[PDB]
């Protein structure tokens, strides 16, 4: 369980203030975060496609062998 | 998707089918081995391509006629349904007794070829009309499969009796017997004569030794051009059924005419250019059709012009409008703009234009008229009737057949006179 | 927070939409493969680098959808938006609206639901189709019905390619075109009548080409629609939303059949030898010679005119030229609508598609007119219809598919009423 | 302090468990070698290096166990946790519940007792058995009774595969499934009904895999179960417990037959085109097509939906997306449950298996719904039973193993009781 | 585990058994010397694999004929227990006199083979219905062992009289005397007829010179494929008892037709593809089965299909659904999903796919009709009776036997029509 442990991604250090000035709203980097996340997912999909193409080509190779 | 099972019957059908598969193999860039270098062919182990054609007859000589010829090894021998007895040029033989107790195997193999498809569209048969095996087995197969698969459509590239000089002496009998089986169980029936083909090959291409191979080649080129707007891309693609709807106004006025263009000899090709007004000028000419019935003696209930290659559609539409408004007599009026057009995007192998003309005219009725004569002049004397009677044929059927034919021609006679 | 759904059905609709997406993906710097080296209306972000267009392509003949899947923009679309049937439409109605269209209507509605939830500030639809066809009318009618009974308030923008007077590419087109009016009135809000012969003549005279083709046709239609949606997509001194048309062009929701016009449609060399100011362009706009439909408004009146001037154009010149054009004698308005010219301005010029015959112009004006002359078109068409149905031509190909024949005259009744309604608003009171 | 036991009896559940342990070992870094180069919920420690998984693999037919007893993973399990017989049940009930079961179920009870006294905070059971085979039906019933009288208090969740609507791999399915319904109602507190044709269609349209196989279906089920036990295994910003599943989803002791769904089941290609947000994923998680039991949620009426998420998620996204969901009109709930959407979050994205058609993606949702449409499924199966019992078909094969004949009618009325309940609760006040 | 005893009998049984052990050897990779280069064979000290079998016949000539051919060294020299006098095709010879004096030692050695195993799942018999030796000693051994082992199952791969010609003119008498005792104490009566195998090896393989070796090889392939989904892994395994429940709905209607796929000649092998469609079409093909009764003229109470090869499963299920929803009339409807499938993970040596089809149909009732007809004819004239009463057997039995046969068919036809 270990509930309430990440706040993906959070848990800053000791530093803070008693009132209400900064809340890490928008993380001050939300836009770069979204951009890098999108790039990472595009890389993932490119790799998966690059693999599925070869896994398929194996089938045509087997077919030529059988013929 | 939207496949086609081609059938033959009789030596006419078999020869035309041989040349037709030759032309198709030429189009898709195949060699007689059957390897490339879904609508017609079927993929096969090792990249082969086998035609989807069932060949049938009771005279196993025509097999060795078609199989031995070039582009022959394609057809799979599991389809050559060849009864080892004979047909003998008689309808009742090939429809009731001899050529009928074999149809079960033909149905079984047609079913094997059909249930193996995804979305079958229509059947495409080629056969003669006086030929015993051809006409008989063709109409029996028609009855069976059309009572069996009504979802699909039917299309038959028939040949008619060469009107002036006959080729058999019992042609009227079997011709009208087949006619009485077509109007009841078909959906498209194009007609071709071996006479106008001669006038074409003699006055359009200046040939001197036209063998039946070249005439079959012309007919097969027309057949391919008919459905070329389906297996290929197109600015406005058509199919088998778009014709079957844009042409036949009523369930029986479904006997069309076929024309191919362009066709030119040595010098005539040296002189004339390739521009779609010229193709139109050659298309409508009465001496350019595969049906010995001068359309000038009638009108066109409708006519679909399927082009091929690449051309400005505005030129096509201007030519259609000009030929329709200028020959305002040779067209009927109660169906406005009775001419339909279509444009695929692939020229033939060795040109830059192409035109196939599929025209439901009301002028071919005259042809049937002459049959309505000959049969009638061969029935009051009961001539040659005992051969057909010798197979259980009840003459009563014969009678109604003629009566049916009557209505058919009568139908057309009611319409070329209709005014509005 | 702005977006439109662009449903393309039939055959002509899908090619027009192909050219339209060409123009759009071009003018927004988008590359045809989807990536990018002001677009939230049409294109949306796809969570991986590139962008995908808000569109769904229904069709039954797999040829055009296959050509799109193997053409240039194969990576642009989403491999689900391209819904391809299994057979053809055969140029009848019941085979796209009663028996077969029921196979694809539900899948289409699920896809449209997905597209709707993936959007926030919906503003309307854009359906493109012919009606002389088999599926462009039938499946289009079924889709209009399902949407009007499913979504409701969102207004639909039909772009129908009608049959022109003389040029004909089918013999049964009057039948199925009349079979679409029974549903064009009820479920559709705006219908921009587009013909072909008029645009062929337009390409002949202005663009100087003598071998025009359907591709140039679709290029011009795409240009008109882009100039229509520029106000949503871009800047402008006087913006005009897509909820402005309903308030500015629809007197009574039963007479909403508008017709288009565009300017300047000039070739390359015929702009060198000219001036092409705003005054001359707004004179040329009203000329029935270069109107985008077959009608001669000299034999009609004008209910309203929405003009959208894109490009560097100042408003005072528009106002003055509007005063002049309204003061002319041969262009007469109705009495019951004295202030008719609505005008909007956008500060972006046209963006010529590469390889086109048009010329780059600093200015452009797109007019959409709700007029009363278009009515005669309908009348003319009925003529054709009658001369067939007087002899029961081709009724068998429709009755064979469960279509109760008694609908036919009903349509030719209902559409007939339309004419009377126009004869109700041409009344100089 | 908490863990789960998972039993895989039969030949279906055992293949599902093969794929399931495959995925589990893959996600926790446990190499197939046991020795690795949050997991106490599944794997315990045999004092040295290799982590042994908690499970028993029962099957009378020793073929598949010999597939795993010498396959790629034989290093992992405990050679006593692989119990095999020397014959089959031949798809009939009594031979797996009266005669042959008598020997093996006692040994199973002893082994499960040992596994229980080994673990400390056991929280639930997970049996894995199709009802198609005589093993998964008879052995399933007998072991279920033995456990419900031995342990008792602990919950139970059977991922049981039923026979599909139309396709089947055995012709005597309606018999050896109805006899297990009596066991499934009383002793099996809940039941996560799974089918095949649903996952077949999912594979045929979503993942583009044209010729799917049992291994693909099993990989997908493994992903679903990992998503279910995510909150227990891994970290979580907002967790849920395997006891909390029950009271949030069991409104009455006799309506607890829950179906499931998972998203995004999308191949590599199509993932290149998707919004990927929480909105569209919890939107597609409600469409009927991707419901893992071939039923029609458009017809029934939901009662309670639990949603285990995973991957980075902002809870306000879940709240807004659920607002949009409850705003959708076509979906409707019963009166006695205005709050039916329970949520739960975890911070472990999906895991990829080499060869899995699932595209890697951060966000993922898995829904489990107690709804009243499922009744029709039962009714559907009832029909089959009718057209057999009239002719006493195959009955002697059952009476030849000590099973009284009247049991068939009794279990039939027992399931008619469910067909009464599940269409009695979904009624207005 | 789950072994199989190989009881033989009659010259046909012995030949088919020799060929069957040949096929199992060159599949399990056992060369005819008895090495490898438990389900069937038995380990033997020295590194040999002696096949668990037993061969019985009243002539010790079949001994030398079967030991002469290759793979004869496999059979141990001890199992060849053979009688001396010979039965000469007389049921009483092989069932009353010679039976009660050698079947003692037959049972002794059968028990010796039985207890030697750990789980003798089922039996396996190869014999005939015509010959006195085969039919008589086979039914007597079956009665004896089913009194011995009431828990195990039974199966007999029996050849029946061909309809056109007969091998031994007293075929009806021995046939009915074997079926009057087989129908009570046997679960899987796999019927075969020589004419069906003839037509298979000619029509579907173009082999012009068939020999009993090839026909026995075909029935060997069938018998092997029956159980091959047991001794091999598979995504869905079955056995010789899941069949029994998925096949027999009743204590009597348990007589199965057999079919194998794929089979094609030299010519048609280059063209045709090889996928679940084609395997299915050959599976349900009428002539492809090994029974002299076209199943299309009846229905199926049920049918199972054991595939082989690592292939998909959705194709399997959707094609079962298609072949059941299209050929629904020829199936019976008072049962749901009347077909059963099974899949293995190894095709036969030399291919990548295989199908073994088994059918509990109501189309063999016609075969039993013809057998009862022959019996009534040759019985009302007492033809060939003094052989069947000169050896301690009264006519009474004969009569009642036919009565039983009647009841058999009296059931089948019945369930063909009854609905609910
Ligand atoms: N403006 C324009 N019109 C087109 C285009 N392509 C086709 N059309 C029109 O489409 C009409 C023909 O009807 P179709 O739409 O092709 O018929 P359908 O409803 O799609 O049914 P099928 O084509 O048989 O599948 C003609 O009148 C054309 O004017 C195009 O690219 N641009
Ligand atoms: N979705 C899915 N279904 C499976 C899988 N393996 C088997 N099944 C199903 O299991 C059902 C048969 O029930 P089983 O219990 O496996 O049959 P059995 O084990 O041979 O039963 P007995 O031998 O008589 O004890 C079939 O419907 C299969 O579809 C799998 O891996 N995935
Ligand atoms: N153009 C052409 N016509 C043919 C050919 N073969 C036969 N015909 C026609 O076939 C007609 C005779 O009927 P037919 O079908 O050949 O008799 P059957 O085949 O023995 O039943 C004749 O009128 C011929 O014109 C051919 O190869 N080419
Ligand atoms: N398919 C096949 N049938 C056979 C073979 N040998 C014999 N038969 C049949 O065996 C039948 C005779 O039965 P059988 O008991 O072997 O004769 P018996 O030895 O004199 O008692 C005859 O109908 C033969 O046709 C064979 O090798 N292959
Ligand atoms: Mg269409
Ligand atoms: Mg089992």
């Amino acid at each position: 369980k270990e509930s309430y442990f990440r706040e993906h991604p959070h848990w800053s250090d000791i530093n803070g203030c008693s009132g209400a000035k900064e809340f890490e709203g928008e993380d001050l980097a939300y836009d770069a975060r979204i951009k890098y996340q999108k790039e990472t997912q595009k890389q993932w999909i490119e790799q998966q496609i690059r693999e599925k193409k070869m896994r398929e080509e194996a089938e045509r190779n087997e077919e030529r062998a059988y013929a | 998707m939207r496949e086609i099972v081609h059938i033959q019957g009789g030596q006419c059908g078999n020869q035309i089918g041989a040349k037709f598969w030759e032309v198709i193999s030429d189009e898709h860039g195949i060699d007689p081995t059957g390897t490339y270098h879904n609508v017609y062919y079927n993929e096969a182990t090792g990249g082969r391509y086998v035609p989807r054609a069932i060949l049938m007859d009771l005279e196993p000589g025509t097999m060795d006629s078609v199989r031995a010829g070039p582009f022959g090894q394609l057809f799979r021998p599991d389809n050559f349904v060849f009864g080892q007895t004979g047909a003998g040029n008689n309808w009742a033989k090939g429809h009731y007794t001899e050529g009928a107790e074999l149809i079960d195997s033909v149905l079984d193999v047609v079913r094997k070829e059909a249930e193996g498809c995804d979305c079958l569209q229509g059947f495409q048969i080629t056969h003669s009309l006086g030929g015993g095996t051809g006409s008989g087995m063709g109409t029996l197969l028609i009855s069976k499969v059309r009572e069996e698969y009504p979802d699909r459509i039917m299309e038959t590239f028939s040949v008619v009796p060469s009107p002036k000089v006959s080729d058999t002496v019992v042609e009227p009998y079997n011709a009208t017997l087949s006619v009485h089986q077509l109007v009841e169980n078909a959906d498209e029936c194009m007609v071709i004569d071996n006479e106008a083909l001669y006038d074409i090959c003699f006055r359009t291409l200046k040939l001197t030794t036209p063998t039946y191979g070249d005439l079959n080649h012309l007919v097969s080129a027309a057949m391919s051009g008919v459905t070329c707007c389906l297996r290929f891309p197109g600015q406005l693609n058509s199919d088998l059924r778009k014709l079957a709807v844009n042409l036949i106004p009523f369930p029986r006025l479904h006997f069309f005419m076929i024309g191919f263009a362009p066709l030119t000899s040595r010098g005539s090709q040296q002189y004339r250019a390739l521009t779609v007004p010229e193709l139109t000028q050659q298309m409508f000419d009465a001496k350019n059709m595969m049906c010995a019935a001068d359309p000038r003696h009638g009108r066109y209930l409708t006519a679909s012009a399927l082009f091929r290659g690449r051309m400005s559609t505005k030129e096509v539409d201007e030519q259609m409008l000009n030929v329709q408004n200028k020959n305002s007599s040779y067209f009927v009026e109660w169906i406005p703009n009775n001419i339909k057009s279509s444009i695929c995007d692939i020229p033939p192998k060795g040109l830059k234009m192409a035109v196939t003309f599929v025209g439901n005219s009301t002028a071919i009725q005259e042809m049937f008229k002459r049959v309505a004569e000959q049969f009638t002049a061969m029935f009051r004397r009961k001539a040659f009737l005992h051969w057909y009677t010798g197979e259980g044929m009840d003459e009563m059927e014969f009678t109604e057949a003629e009566s049916n034919m009557n209505d058919l021609v009568s139908e057309y006679q009611q319409y070329q006179d209709a005014t509005a | 927070m702005r977006e439109v759904i662009s449903i393309h059905v039939g055959q002509g609709g899908i090619q027009v939409g192909n050219a339209c997406w060409e123009l759009f993906c071009l003018e927004h710097g988008i590359q045809p493969d989807g990536q990018m080296p002001a677009f939230n209306t049409f294109f949306s972000e796809t969570g991986a680098g590139k962008h995908v267009p808000r569109a769904v392509f229904l069709d039954l003949e797999p040829t055009v959808i296959d050509e799109v899947r193997t053409g240039t923009y194969r990576q642009l679309f989403h491999p689900e938006q391209l819904i391809s049937g299994k057979e053809d439409a055969a140029n009848n109605f019941a085979r796209g609206h009663y028996t077969i269209g029921k196979e694809i209507v539900d899948l289409c509605l699920d896809r449209i639901r997905k597209l709707a939830d993936n959007c926030t500030g919906l503003q309307g639809f854009l359906v493109f189709n012919s009606v002389g066809g088999g599926t462009g009318s039938g499946l289009g009618s079924l889709l209009l019905e399902r949407l009007s009974v499913d979504y409701g308030k969102k207004s639909k923008l039909g772009f129908t390619i009608y049959p022109s007077p003389q040029v004909s590419t089918a013999v049964v087109e009057p039948y199925n075109s009349i079979l679409s009016t029974h549903s064009l009135l009820e479920h559709t809000d705006v219908a921009v009548m587009l013909d072909n012969e008029a645009i062929y003549d337009i390409c002949r005279r202005n663009l100087d080409i003598e071998r025009p083709t359907y591709t140039n046709l679709n290029r011009l239609i795409a240009q008109v629609i882009s100039s229509l949606t520029a106000s949503l997509r871009f800047d402008g001194a006087l913006n005009v939303d897509i909820t402005e048309f309903q308030t500015n062009l629809v007197p009574y929701p039963r007479i909403h059949f508008m017709l288009s016009s565009y300017a300047p449609i000039i070739s390359a060399e015929k702009a060198y030898h000219e001036q092409l100011s705003v005054a001359e362009i707004t004179n040329s706009a009203f000329e029935p010679a270069n109107m985008m439909a077959k009608c001669d408004p000299r034999h009609g009146k004008y209910m309203a005119c929405s003009m959208m001037y894109r490009g560097d154009v100042v408003p005072k010149d528009v106002n003055a030229s509007i005063a002049t054009i309204k003061t002319k004698r041969t262009i007469q308005f109705v009495d019951w609508c004295p202030t008719g010219f609505k005008v909007g301005i956008n500060y972006q010029p046209p963006t010529v598609v590469p390889g086109g015959d048009l010329a780059k112009v600093m200015r452009a004006v797109c007019m959409i007119s709700n007029s009363t002359a278009i009515a005669e078109v309908f009348s003319r068409l009925d003529h054709k219809f009658d001369l067939m149905y007087a002899k029961r031509a081709f009724v068998h190909w429709y009755v064979g598919e469960g279509m109760e024949e008694g609908e036919f005259s009903e349509a030719r009744e209902d559409l007939a009423a339309l004419e009377k309604d126009y004869e109700e608003v041409g009344i100089e009171t």
